[PDB]
Order: structure tokens, then C-alpha cells, then sequence
């Protein structure tokens, strides 16, 4: 964890300062909902990182193909200004 | 309101979390924040519909959470996935 | 000293059978193609319904 | 009782979810458009008619000889607006647009911008084949996926994006 | 067939989503304690003494308007205030849902030509008040001009190949200005020779030459083959 | 693979931590080191900006929340 | 509520806080009584604020002094500075300002290092 | 005044009751809301000074580049505007038309530098404090918010002692010494 | 006629004379030097850069002309 010294955490500006239950079916159902919640959370985190790693290769492929198309267009306007 | 929200505070959260309740569906993506006006209610069955999709008398669990608690194969899937999640997160 | 080739590419008809099969299942995602109608009894569309989305083409 | 820090009050100079993504067509394959088949409906426009006359290619027999099917040339009345507004140097194009083979549509949009009317009533339907000769309109059409378009060149029409041209 | 499902208001007023595991589309019944068609009803209890009110599941495989709804239309004109002229109302398949999405205040003039579906339609119509059964041919709106007054949306589920003349005559006679027009087009019953969106283009052009400006169309493809829901409005003054 | 073989670009398995020194197991390699070192750089950078705020405290720092905070 | 006053006192690195309030006359350093203060030879260096001016001025107040840091002689100078200026501040606020500058005259005539520490040093010659 | 109809809006376009041409976009109103200027005419008694120094820099640029009167008075004016803190660097004489602003000569006022060095938290609260008489610059107290400071006196802007906001912040940090009477 | 406060303002400098413009909705006050015009509820709307002082205002009502001397 982020550990700070006491000599610098006791001396800081104000705004930038690091500032009954049932036994049984109720609590087992609450842990059941906790189970399905962490299931859903790990699942769609997997989904979102998969999408981000997909748009990684999308960005790289698009970047190299726009690079070569931009150089082809620049040699096109180069020869167009060369045929003056 | 917050007088029956104790009874229905779970089931709307799992309906929000329908995407991983059963590993055979993949409902399409929407956030579905809890709406301001809604109402629970049960299906009633067509009188010619019989032997096919009617749930029996002693099979009618009076809550969707109890009906989901019903089948231990679904709960077995919950158990095995939560166990592999627990051992991979510890 | 060849690369790893493919039993799929060995038969010039089969790869066109086995990539038309994919192109069937690809445009299950692009549009929502007809499937055969009401298969069982109607117990819901089994995959969700959303409000703030209309997939209908407007006229300018 | 008197308030602190008062200003002479002036006027405040400043302070006085159905998304729609159009679904792809039922007629469309990946880029094939499996639901255009003879007989075709060919949208026409102004530079196409002028270029066709100055290349002396007939309209209906030219389309039949280019495409080997019965073609129904279709002129929007908004493009007949432009072909009227071109003036008296194109009266030949006018009285060849007035032709009982060339059955004409009816538009509903203010003004007479025929290129936007063409691209709109094409991408609503994807059943038409566009005849044109405009470069920018050609670029709009070959940007939108999978309609065919034709253009006069040499001394016959040529057809761009249609599979069963032979 | 006995589980519990929550309700939620849709975008269009009057129609409700029933979100459960799968999520149905549903409407609020006019005639409680009964199912006309053979659909499933979801009954809720409002808590005063407590009331028991029921909601009929709208089957999109059996009614083209419910196909268009959950295929996604940007707007209807079947609001819970309006009046609805249902051309080609065969049975209580869709007219019951259009009736109880209109509600207890407004009328659905349902027309029909054939006699056997007409008589089971009037036997349906005795049980909910707000629909008006007509047993006339739709080609002659003159012979039922006596009894429908200035409807503010028309729906057309007629399946005979003079649809444009049908909807033109009926909309000229009874549809009020700036009013709604919803068309279901069946290509195989208009003409089987040429393809589907070619006949959709023909019918859209016949609409806008009858000065019904078309705003919107939909193919409803995962439910039925080769139909199109065209929504337009009767302009009648300034088509442009 | 432009002009190279699969046996030219095959694989290079990584050696594991030894068994003699196995009490403090898991020898860490270059990707583990950069995974540790960028985190340590992040923690040192936020410590530096904290020390800078501290020595530029300006002790006339008044708000209204210093009757709930203490 | 109850009338109190908090003062400080600093030798080299030792710091002494003094809570002086109205009371019965008890003087405590970290709960220990004022008599039980080490290193036992500077107990009079601790005593001289309450000894120069007489205990009758201490009869109605009670003092609690926390000390941190420093060694022995730094702690006893911090204690005596905190005691002194706590008594002076209590008499400045709650009772006679004439008694305040009487006490200030007594302490400054004895030594002002019992009221103001000599902080800013050294000198670059 | 009535959100006029289409023909009325066509028949009179140039009407605007709210914003005329000679309001110059209401910039005096806008910047006095921005900097919470109490009195009227303070913008224009700043703008007269801004126009005055660009007039004098115009005349000094007009004077030829060799004589000591011109070069001494231009470096003198540049150092005087640095010493009043209107600038921030001793920059070129082109910044005597790009950089002198009525917003800058407002930005050296007392409540805005008070909010700048976080003494208050908003400039309205700063005018509240220095109208209640809590602050001083060096020895002498400040009662009016029109006192803009110099480059020298951005360091001794501190409250007076027995200012109970000073007492409450010291007792927040519990460094409340009370021998020094605050 | 009915007792209705519309706009009541003490502005510190001297005001020689003032008038209404076309309604109760606008009124121009001739202050110490600059003539100001004001909204119905007392906000100011224009500090006239011209009318470098004023003593007598008037309003020509059909011409919509505020005249100052
Ligand atoms: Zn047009």
C-alpha cells in the first residue's frame, strides 16, 4: 500500500489531505447474491478487457494502413505538382 | 418505495445481473438502472396449457429468489464457479 | 521445410462449405435474419428487450 | 441587518434516449445485395442524360445493351427540376427526359438538391441501380455498401458494382 | 408458467415490458378475469382495499404490430389517448392488444370483410367496450361512413394487392390531419414476381403520391419474412 | 513470417527458479522487474508531489470545513 | 464550557503543551505530580514559575502538561516555559490584566527565556 | 420582450433591448461578476489606466530608439508595472499591448490575491472577510476591497490577531497558542 | 394606485432626474455623471458611455427616443 511519513502527513494543506442480522436463510441468501454479484463482476471485467485488447489490434492495423495510404496520397499530390 | 424495497431489494439487482446467472443465455447489453415505477407479478397459465409449462402446486415457490434457489444443478454451477473464483482470487 | 498447411484447404469445395457456414453465422450478428418462426410455444424472446433503441430506418 | 459584500446588480450576461442505429437491409448479404434481379429500376440524373446525348447513346436500348435485361429508367422530379434549371442549352435533354418509358417518381423534400435526394432514396431501400456521371456522387454511392451504379464512357454505359453483369 | 416477473413502462405509453429471466412484452387488460386468445396473463396486485389487475402478453409472432414494437419503432401513433382505425382486423389476435393499449377512453374502429372472423370478432367485442366492429369491405368506406368519426391513427393489416388505394380512400375519408398511418406490407401478397424491397419502394412511392409522408420503415425480420411496417403521417397540407 | 521458418521463430522456454535457493522461490524476470519498477516510480512520484504540497502549505489555509474537521 | 487555555513551550526539540483551566490547584506533568520530575536537580528549574510568584496564584487553576521529544534538560526548560506562559495567558484572558503584566514583569525581570525561546540561530561569520 | 413572430422579426431585426452595440459585449459587467467588484465605475477607472499606458507606450515607441529619455522612461515604466505586479515577467514592450489587461489590474486586487493564496476559498468570502476587517498587509488593517497590492506585499497578507477565523484554524490544527493572545 | 414595489434601489451617487421609457418595464436615471437605464426589477441594463453627464431626460414616446440634456 501507499505509505506516507507522519512528518509529511501531519503537515499538509487542508484540501489536499488524505482524509441486527439473522442467522440462517437470510444470510445464506445474501451470500448467494454476493456470489452472483462477484460472478457478474469478474465476467464483464473479462469482457471489457477483451474488448480493449481487441481495439489494440484494431488501432495498430488501422494506423499502419492509414500510414501507407497517406504516403500514397502524398506521392500522388507530389507528382501532380511535379507535372507543372 | 422503501417499505417493500426490503422484500424486493435482491431480485432487481439479480435482474440487473442476469448476464451471468446461467451460462447459456448472453442477454444483450444494457445497464438497466432500477426504474422509478414498477410492479412485481406472477404469470397465470392458460387453461388449455397443461402438461407443458405450468408449474405445479407444491412447486410454486412464492418468490423468484426462492425459485432460483430451487434447482441444485444451477446452484452447483454457482458453487463451482464461485469456488474457482475464490481460489483464483486468494 | 513447409509451413503448417491445412486439411481444410486440402479440398477446394469443403472450405467453401465450411466458410459459408461461418458467413451464415456471421450475419446472425449483423442483421437479425429470419429463422423459421415460432419454434416452441411462445415463452419470450429469451434474449432481452431494450427501450432506448429503435432499429428502423428513417426517411431523411 | 445590512448584508455584506453587495454588488450593484447587473444583468447576468449568460444565464437568462431513443437511440437510432439503422439496421442493415434484409436484401443485403455481406456486400452482395441478393435482392436485385432483372428487371432493374435505374435512377437517372442530369449529367448522365447530358453525357448520354453527347455520346449519342440511346437511353433504353443503351441500358439493355449494357446490362442485358429490361431496365426501367426512373427520374425523380427533383432531378427533373435540375434538368429544367440547366436552361435552354439542354432542351434536347429535357424532351428526352419526357418519355413514357421513363416513368418518374415524386419527391418530398424542400429544394432541388438531386444528389442528396438520390443518396437518400437509395439508402432507404437498396433496390435501385443508380445511373450517374458525377464524381462526388459516385464516391458517395461506392461508399455506401452494395448498390450498383452505371456511367457512360466511350460509347456505351459501363456498370460498376453488379455481380451478374455477364 | 407460474414464476414472478416485474413490470416496467415502455417508451410508448400504454405498453409494458415484463422483465423476468426472459422478458415479455405485455399490455394492461380491459377485461380482467379472462383470456380471449390463448395467451398467458401476468396478474399483479395493487395494494385502500387491494385490487387484482392483469396484463395480457402480446405475442410478436402472432401480431405484426408487436413484431414492429420489439423490433423497434421510433414512434407509433397508438397512444393511450388516441382513436385507431384498424383496417383488416381479422380476429382478436392484435385488435385486443391495440384496444387495451388505447384504453378505456378511446375507440378502436376495427373493420373486417369476412363473416366467420367477423362474428367471432363481435363475440370478442362484447367483452371490452372501446372497440367498434365493422363487417364491411374496406374498398368502400362510403358504406360505413355513417358510424366512424375522425380517427387520428390508422393501422393497416389488409393483405390484398390494392393496399395503396385502400389506405388512400380510408385515410381521405376518416383520418384527421397530421394523423398517424401504420402499414404492414406483405410482398408475397402484393406480388410474388418481383422482390420484397422493390415492392416496398413501390408502395412507399404510392403513399407519398397520396401525400402520406413516410417517416420510418422496419423489416421486422427475426419474426416474419418479407413484411414491412411503414409509419407515415397524413400531411394533407404542405407535403414538403 | 515473411522469409523465415517456424523453426526460425519457434520458441524459447524460460528457466525456472532453482531448487537450492527455493526457500525464497520464484525468480523474477525482466517483465516482472518492470512491473515492479513502474509501480515503485509511481509511488515515489506521488510522495514527491506530497512533499512539495507540504512545504508549500501556506499556513493561512482557511476554509469553512475546519469546524467539522479537527 | 469550562474556562481553559492552551500554551506551548519549546527548547531545542522538546515540546511542551500546557492545558491550564480553572480548578483546585494541581500541577501534573503526564499525570505524574510536579514533585516527581526527573532529573531531580532541575526540579527547581521546573518549580521557579510556581515559586517566583507564589502558589496563591496557582490556588484556583490546575495545569496538565504533556511533553514530547528532547533530552532531560530540554524537557525541563520546555516544562517551565509552558507553565509560565500558560499562567500568563490565563491571567491575560480570564482574570486581572493588571495581574497579567505583574506576572510578566516578574518573569521578565528574572529571565525572559522563561517566556520567549531564543529560536533563530546560528551566525555565518 | 415578446419573442416576436416571424414577420415582426423580419420587419425589425436591429431591435435588442438587452444588449446594445456600445455595451461592448457587457465586458465590464462580466469581469466585475468574475472578480466581484463592489462599486460601479471601477472597471472604467481601470480601463482609463490601461488606455493611458498604451498611449504612453505608443508615444515612447514613437520617440527615436537612441535617446536616453525614451530608453530610461520605458525601462522605468516596465519596472514600475512589474513592481505593481501587473505583469509577471519583465517582458518585452509588446506585452504592454498584448498583456496589460483590466483583468490583470483587477487580478492584483486584495480579495483576488487572497483567494489566489487560498486565504479565503471564494472571492465573495474574501470580500466578506476584509469588509468585516480581519486581514492586514504588514502592520495596517485593510477595510476596503479596492486596495490592490504591490509585488512586495504579496507576502505579508495575513489576518490580524484575535481574528477568530485565525483562532479557529489554529484550534483546528490544535496549534492554538494563547500566550500570543490569538 | 395599488401599493406595489417594482424596483427600489439606493445607488450611492447623486441622481438628478429620471423618467420611464415606454412602460413601467424600463426607466432611465440620470446619475452623477453617467446616465443609466434600468429594468423593471431594478437591475441595470446600460451605462451610457455617451451622455457624459445629464440633468434633464425626456422620452419622445412615439419616436422611442430618449433625449438628454
Ligand atoms: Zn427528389
Amino acid at each position: 500500500g501507499l505509505k506516507v511519513p507522519k512528518a509529511v502527513q501531519k503537515e499538509l494543506p487542508f484540501k489536499s489531505q488524505i482524509h441486527v442480522v439473522l442467522g440462517g436463510d437470510e444470510k445464506k441468501a445474501r451470500s448467494f447474491i454476493q456470489k452472483v454479484l462477484t460472478i457478474s463482476k469478474a465476467k464483464d471485467s473479462k469482457r471489457k478487457e477483451q474488448k480493449a485488447s481487441q481495439r489494440k489490434e484494431r488501432l495498430k492495423k488501422l494506423a499502419k494502413m492509414e500510414e501507407e495510404k497517406s504516403q500514397r496520397d502524398k506521392e500522388k499530390k507530389k507528382e501532380y505538382f511535379a507535372q507543372n | 418505495d422503501d417499505n417493500m424495497r426490503r422484500e424486493v431489494q435482491r431480485d432487481l439487482l439479480l435482474i440487473k445481473h442476469r448476464a451471468a446467472l446461467d451460462p447459456k443465455r448472453h442477454y444483450k447489453k444494457q445497464r438497466w438502472e432500477v426504474p422509478e415505477r414498477f410492479a412485481i407479478g406472477t404469470i397465470i397459465e392458460d387453461k388449455s396449457e397443461f402438461y407443458s409449462s405450468r408449474m405445479n402446486r407444491k412447486e410454486r415457490k412464492s418468490t423468484i429468489l426462492e425459485t432460483l434457489m430451487g434447482d441444485e444443478a444451477s446452484n452447483k454451477y454457482f458453487k463451482r464457479k464461485y469456488n474457482e473464483i475464490q481460489e483464483k482470487s486468494t | 521445410l513447409t509451413p503448417k498447411r491445412n486439411k481444410d484447404n486440402r479440398n477446394s469445395r469443403v472450405k467453401k462449405r465450411k466458410k459459408y457456414q461461418k458467413a451464415q453465422k456471421k450475419l446472425k450478428s449483423v442483421r437479425a435474419v429470419y429463422s423459421g418462426g415460432q419454434s416452441g410455444v411462445y415463452e419470450g424472446e429469451k434474449t432481452g428487450i431494450k427501450k432506448g433503441l429503435t432499429r428502423s430506418v428513417k426517411f431523411k | 441587518t445590512r448584508k455584506f459584500g453587495l454588488v450593484k446588480r447587473t444583468l447576468n450576461t449568460k444565464k437568462d434516449l431513443t437511440r437510432n442505429i439503422p439496421q442493415v437491409s434484409s436484401a443485403l448479404f455481406f456486400q452482395y445485395n441478393q435482392a436485385i434481379k432483372p428487371p432493374y429500376q435505374v435512377l437517372i440524373d442530369t449529367n448522365f442524360i447530358n453525357f448520354s446525348i453527347q455520346k449519342k447513346v440511346d437511353i433504353v436500348r443503351g441500358m439493355m445493351d449494357c446490362l442485358l435485361a429490361k431496365c426501367n429508367p426512373l427520374i425523380t422530379d427533383c432531378v427533373m427540376a435540375e434538368l429544367e434549371k440547366l436552361g435552354p442549352k439542354y432542351r434536347i435533354a429535357l424532351k428526352l427526359a419526357r418519355d413514357p418509358r421513363i416513368k418518374r417518381l415524386s419527391c418530398s423534400h424542400k429544394g432541388t438538391y438531386a444528389d442528396d435526394c438520390l443518396v437518400h432514396r437509395v439508402l432507404q431501400h437498396k433496390c435501385y441501380i443508380v445511373a450517374t456521371n458525377d464524381a462526388g456522387l459516385k464516391q458517395r454511392i461506392r461508399k455506401i455498401p452494395g448498390i450498383p451504379l452505371m456511367s457512360v464512357g466511350g460509347h456505351a454505359y459501363v456498370i460498376e458494382k453488379l455481380p451478374d453483369v455477364f | 408458467g407460474g414464476a414472478k416477473v416485474v413490470i416496467e413502462p415502455h417508451r410508448h405509453a400504454g405498453v409494458y415490458i415484463a422483465r423476468g429471466k426472459e422478458d415479455l412484452l405485455v399490455t394492461k387488460n380491459m377485461a380482467p378475469g379472462e383470456s380471449v386468445y390463448g395467451e398467458k396473463r401476468i396478474s399483479v396486485e395493487e395494494p385502500v382495499p387491494p385490487t387484482k389487475v392483469e396484463y395480457r402478453v402480446w405475442n410478436p409472432f402472432r401480431s405484426k404490430l408487436a413484431a414492429g414494437i420489439m423490433g423497434g419503432l421510433d414512434e407509433l401513433f397508438i397512444a393511450p389517448g388516441k382513436k385507431v382505425l384498424y383496417l383488416g382486423a381479422a380476429s382478436g389476435t392484435s385488435v385486443s392488444h391495440v384496444s387495451d393499449v388505447v384504453g378505456p377512453e378511446g375507440v378502436v374502429y376495427a373493420v373486417e370483410f369476412s363473416h366467420r372472423p367477423g362474428r367471432e370478432l363481435i363475440s370478442m367485442a362484447k367483452k371490452r367496450p372501446n372497440i367498434i366492429p365493422i363487417i364491411e369491405d374496406a374498398r368502400h368506406p362510403q358504406k360505413y361512413r355513417m358510424l366512424i368519426g375522425m380517427v387520428d391513427c390508422v393501422f393497416a393489416d389488409v393483405a390484398q394487392p390494392d393496399q395503396a388505394r385502400i389506405i388512400a380512400l380510408n385515410s381521405h375519408m376518416f383520418l384527421k390531419d397530421q394523423g398517424g398511418v401504420v402499414i404492414s406490407i406483405k410482398a408475397n401478397c402484393i406480388d410474388s414476381t418481383v422482390d420484397a424491397e422493390t415492392v416496398f419502394a413501390r408502395e412507399v412511392q404510392k403513399l407519398r403520391e397520396e401525400r402520406i409522408k413516410p417517416l420510418e420503415q422496419l423489416t421486422l425480420e427475426p419474426y416474419e419474412r418479407d413484411h414491412c411496417i411503414v409509419v407515415g403521417r397524413y400531411m394533407r397540407s404542405g407535403l414538403k | 513470417a515473411k522469409l523465415v521458418h517456424d523453426v526460425q521463430k519457434k520458441q524459447h522456454r524460460e528457466r525456472s527458479q532453482l531448487t537450492s535457493r527455493s526457500r525464497y522461490g520464484f525468480l523474477e524476470k525482466h517483465k516482472d522487474y518492470v512491473k515492479r519498477a513502474q509501480d515503485f516510480h509511481r509511488k515515489q512520484s506521488t510522495l514527491k508531489v506530497l512533499r512539495e504540497k507540504a512545504k508549500e502549505r501556506n499556513p493561512d489555509e482557511y476554509y469553512h470545513a475546519m469546524h467539522s474537521r479537527k | 464550557a469550562v474556562p481553559s487555555v492552551q500554551t506551548f513551550g519549546k527548547k531545542k526539540s522538546a515540546t511542551a503543551v500546557a492545558h491550564v483551566k480553572a480548578g483546585k490547584g494541581l500541577i501534573k506533568v503526564n499525570g505524574s505530580p510536579i514533585t516527581l520530575v526527573e532529573p531531580e536537580i532541575l526540579r527547581f528549574k521546573v518549580y521557579e514559575p510556581l515559586l517566583l510568584v507564589g502558589l496563591d496564584k496557582f490556588s484556583n487553576i490546575d495545569i496538565r502538561v504533556r511533553v514530547t521529544g528532547g533530552g532531560h534538560v530540554s524537557q525541563v526548560y520546555a516544562i517551565r516555559q509552558a507553565i509560565a506562559k500558560g499562567l500568563v495567558a490565563y491571567h491575560q484572558k480570564y482574570v486581572d490584566e493588571q495581574s497579567k503584566n505583574e506576572l510578566k514583569k516578574a518573569f521578565t525581570s528574572y529571565d525572559r527565556t522563561l517566556l520567549i525561546a531564543d529560536s533563530r540561530r546560528p551566525e555565518p561569520k | 420582450v415578446r419573442k416576436l413572430k416571424h414577420h415582426e422579426q423580419k420587419l425589425l431585426k436591429k431591435v435588442d433591448f438587452l444588449e446594445w452595440k456600445q455595451d461592448q459585449g457587457h465586458r465590464d459587467t462580466q469581469v466585475m461578476r468574475t472578480y466581484h467588484i463592489q462599486n460601479r465605475e471601477d472597471y472604467h477607472k481601470y480601463n482609463r489606466i490601461c488606455g493611458d499606458i498604451r498611449r504612453l507606450a505608443n508615444k515612447l515607441s514613437l520617440l527615436p530608439p537612441t535617446d536616453p529619455f525614451r530608453r530610461k522612461h520605458e525601462q522605468l515604466l516596465l519596472d514600475k508595472l512589474y513592481a505593481m505586479g501587473v505583469l509577471t515577467t519583465k517582458s518585452k514592450i509588446s506585452d504592454l499591448e498584448n498583456k496589460v489587461t483590466v483583468s490583470a489590474i483587477c487580478r492584483r486586487r486584495l480579495p483576488v490575491i487572497m483567494h489566489r493564496l487560498k486565504m479565503a476559498e471564494t472571492i465573495q468570502d474574501a470580500v466578506k472577510f476584509i469588509e468585516q476587517g480581519h486581514v492586514r498587509v504588514g502592520p495596517n488593517l485593510i477595510n476596503d476591497p479596492a486596495y490592490l497590492v504591490t509585488r512586495n506585499m504579496e507576502d505579508y497578507v495575513t489576518w490580524v490577531d484575535n481574528s477568530k477565523i485565525k483562532k479557529t484554524l489554529l484550534r483546528y490544527r490544535n496549534q492554538i497558542d494563547d500566550f500570543d493572545f490569538s | 394606485r395599488k401599493g406595489q414595489l417594482r424596483a427600489e434601489l439606493f445607488l450611492n451617487e447623486t441622481c438628478h432626474s429620471a423618467t420611464y421609457l415606454q412602460n413601467e418595464q424600463y426607466f432611465a436615471v440620470a446619475q452623477k455623471k453617467y446616465t443609466f437605464i434600468y429594468d423593471h426589477e431594478g437591475t441595470e441594463l446600460h451605462r451610457l458611455k455617451q451622455h457624459i453627464e445629464a440633468r434633464h431626460l425626456d422620452f419622445l414616446p412615439y419616436h422611442y427616443l430618449l433625449v438628454t440634456a
